[PDB]
């Protein structure tokens, strides 16, 4: 009874292992990125970024440098970031 | 509030007491 | 510095969105996590994983011979016998005669199940009448 | 663009040297066989090629089909008269044929076939190009 | 006698030697103190009737009810084992002591017992299931690119997942319902579908036989777990309570499986009464795993101290260096 | 030992079902990992 | 006119996606490694 007309396993296994390694990134390195996720009242950092963007739009680059320095120093010390992102309850 | 209290951490939690 | 600023801005914007969301739809205290959303996210992760690992593992008409031919020869000479048959001496086995075929191999030990894979159509016979068609002209 | 694009980066005319035709009746020795080589193979004269081109004037939609070619990749093969070989079937095979022709129950097949042997110092995909058609008869 | 009946069934794919092990896994291993004399008498008379019937058809099918050749050795051993058990029960004082009502009462007292000797055997069940999974995945090379092994491993993964689900909620009715479904499913699929499609006789497929044997072992373990009951503390990890090299290395090997740890965390979160989002759950699990590994290393360096900066012993240095070299 | 203690208390509270203590302990752990200096102050050798 | 003598798409797509994921590392996880880059007088 003739039927009408109708290597890759290695690539499948390799891509599966690579996708597993990539998925592991969502479960093995999360504790490291906690200082930048659990943040209440991020309004001040967003304010600073918006001021950076606005100053860059205007063309007063000195203020841009000052604000960028401020933001870098903010992300360069966790304690001042905690002090800077308090809930601000009144 | 759930989200308000889940992030209510501060220095006074980690005091040097260790009351044993 | 540009890349760092853009990265910071994107993450802070996403965090601001999540803060506004959790402000607009608050939950009182640690009562529970609603079974609906838990089941939804769990089943979504499960179906995603099984689709990633499983779907790559996903992956007849009968005919009759039109011409038959036989050739018998001696060593390296011209063939002594050659004969072909087409559609007239090709007998398709009569259904009753096919039944006598099936039971003809009764006393056979283990070759009946070998032929039970076929039907009364994919098995035919070829008659070759008498003399050779061509001559013998060595 | 080099990472994403460069992976997306990736004729000589010939003339047939031998032509052959074979006509046969059913499953017997071929009644006619004839071959031609380099003498009865006519390359179409340029003027005669023009009369060829305009000969299909009243044709509807087969002219553009041939406009893909030139006056060189289209030739003709002459086959003069009688068959080269004899017809040497056995007399009993003659009787078998003549008596299998009279019966109006079964049919009888006439099959024509052609082969083209084309290869030289220049190499092609397949040296031989062969195809055949079959017919019943009234 | 359990093992001899299971072997008799693994060596002959008939329907009677199939009717009996179902009653074994659904009636014997579910009675509270011990199987009653009624079940033993029924099994004895059933083996008797089977031996008698298999004898008559020696004078004169598609399912393979009997081959009508060779021996009846396994039936003889089965009957002898049953009578041996009956005799040693009579030696002690264990022997001698319309239809919806008895089954209702039986399953009710099983689900709501007067007393529950709670215990945890879930780890043995998961070990049996993962051995079955190793068998079912290495069967790819030999038996049912193929078709049947695909749905086979699919239902294996599904049954493992739903079994963990039932274990987390500490439910018993769900467990007995799942046992009843799974026994019929496995038996019917293994002795009415598998031997036909792209398969020779089942009595000649060794891989299927070992698979069935370990699955009966899992069935027995689950029936035992049902008979005893569930404890109240089923949350802690299986091997996080010793702080030793064995725990550290087994934990690393467990984490080396590509799609097991995160799947474990998701499955634990989805069936646990908590108040944290999935991200918080993952963060907590990550923190706990790293802190546990660090605690193991701290205990190790405490138990085998080194005085000062004398040296690093040439033996371990050479070993690790050569290991990295040969790996690369 | 103290961080492992806190994680074990989180697990035990989750087992019991007093989710308020679970939230408090999770907040404490998050704030612990959210500042390195208090983690140094919190994981001293404790020699006596 | 005979011309003289003269699967992989999946590998191309896979390696392109992997290279894209690797490139993303230079833009999605930079804010994390700021405490160790912006350092004067090292």
């Amino acid at each position: 009874k003739v039927s009408p007309p109708s290597g890759i396993m290695g690539l499948y296994a390799s891509v599966v292992l690579v996708i597993g390694k990539f998925v592991r990134e969502f479960f093995s390195g999360i504790s490291h990125s906690i200082m930048f996720e659990e943040l209440p009242n991020v309004d001040r950092i967003l304010k600073l970024c918006t001021d950076i963007f606005l100053v860059r739009e205007t063309g007063e680059l000195e203020l841009e440098e000052d604000l960028y320095a401020k933001l870098i120093f903010l992300y360069r010390s966790p304690e001042t970031m905690i002090k800077w992102t308090r809930e601000k309850t009144n | 509030d759930h989200a308000s209290m889940v992030r209510s951490g501060d220095y006074y939690l980690f005091e040097t007491d260790s009351e044993e | 510095s540009w890349i760092c600023v853009e990265d910071i801005y994107a993450h802070i914007f996403i965090l601001k969105c999540w803060r506004e969301s959790e402000k607009r739809y608050p939950q009182p205290r640690g009562q529970k996590k609603k079974k609906a959303v838990k089941y939804g996210m769990g089943g979504m992760i499960i179906v995603l994983l099984i689709c990633i690992v499983w779907f790559p593992l996903l992956f007849g008409v009968i005919n009759q011979p039109l011409d038959v031919s036989v050739t018998i020869t001696l060593g390296g000479y011209q063939p002594i016998f050659t004969m072909s048959a087409q559609q007239s001496q090709l007998k398709v086995m009569d259904n009753s005669k096919y039944n006598e075929f099936l039971k003809s191999f009764g006393p056979n030990s283990g070759a009946m199940q070998f032929l039970e894979n076929y039907e009364r159509e994919d098995v035919t016979v070829a008659e070759l009448e008498g003399n050779s068609n061509s001559l013998w002209t060595i | 663009i080099c990472i994403v694009w460069f992976p997306l980066l990736f004729g000589v005319i010939n003339q047939p040297l031998d032509v052959s035709v074979t006509i046969t009746l059913g499953g017997y020795q071929p009644i006619f066989t004839m071959s031609a080589q380099q003498s009865q193979l006519k390359v179409m004269d340029n003027s005669k090629y023009n009369e060829f081109l305009k000969s299909f004037g009243p044709n509807s939609g087969a002219m553009q089909f041939l406009e893909n070619y030139e006056r060189e990749d289209v030739t003709v093969a002459e086959l003069e008269g009688n068959s080269n070989s004899l017809w040497t079937i056995s007399p009993p095979s003659k009787q078998k044929m003549i008596q299998e022709l009279t019966d109006p129950n079964s049919c009888f097949s006439v099959v024509f076939s052609w082969s083209i042997q084309r290869n030289m110092t220049l190499g092609a995909k397949a040296e031989i190009a062969t195809d055949k058609l079959s017919f019943p008869l009234a | 006698c359990y093992f001899v009946i299971i072997l008799n069934h693994m060596t002959s794919a008939s329907i009677i030697t199939l009717l009996l092990p179902i009653l074994i896994f659904l009636w014997a291993m579910l009675s509270v103190p011990r199987p009653s004399r009624r079940f033993w008498m029924m099994a004895i008379v059933y083996t008797e009737v089977a031996i008698v019937v298999k004898y008559f058809f020696q004078f004169g099918n598609i399912i393979g009810v009997e081959k009508k050749e060779g021996y009846v050795l396994y039936d003889l051993i089965q009957l002898l084992a049953l009578f041996f058990h009956r005799s040693i029960l009579k030696c002690h004082g264990l022997w001698d002591e319309q239809i919806y009502v008895p089954i209702r009462q039986f399953f009710y007292d099983l689900i709501h017992p007067d007393y529950s000797a709670v215990t945890d055997v879930y780890v043995l069940m998961f070990l049996a299931d993962t051995v079955d999974f190793i068998i079912i995945v290495f069967g790819f090379w030999a038996f049912g690119v193929p078709g049947p092994f695909l749905v086979m491993v699919l239902i294996q993964f599904g049954t493992m997942v739903v079994d963990r689900a039932l274990y987390l909620r500490k439910t018993v009715l769900g467990k007995v319902i799942f046992q009843v479904i799974l026994v019929f499913g496995i038996h019917f699929w293994m002795f009415f579908i598998l031997p036909g499609v792209t398969e020779r006789k089942f009595s000649q497929n060794l891989v299927a036989q070992l698979w069935y044997f370990v699955k009966c072992v899992y069935f027995g373990l689950s029936a035992y777990q049902i008979r005893c009951g569930y404890p109240t503390r089923v949350l802690g990890n299986f091997l996080t309570k010793s702080y030793n090299y064995v725990n550290l290395f087994l934990f690393q090997g467990f984490r080396l499986v590509p799609f097991l740890t995160e799947l474990r965390a998701v499955m634990d979160w989805v069936w646990t009464d908590t108040t944290l989002s999935l991200s918080s759950w993952i963060c907590v699990e990550d923190i706990y795993a790293h802190i546990f590994i660090l605690k193991c290393w701290r205990e190790s360096e405490k138990r085998y101290p080194q005085p000062r900066g004398q040296k690093k012993k040439k033996a371990v240095k050479y070993g690790m260096g050569g290991m990295i070299i040969v790996l690369l």
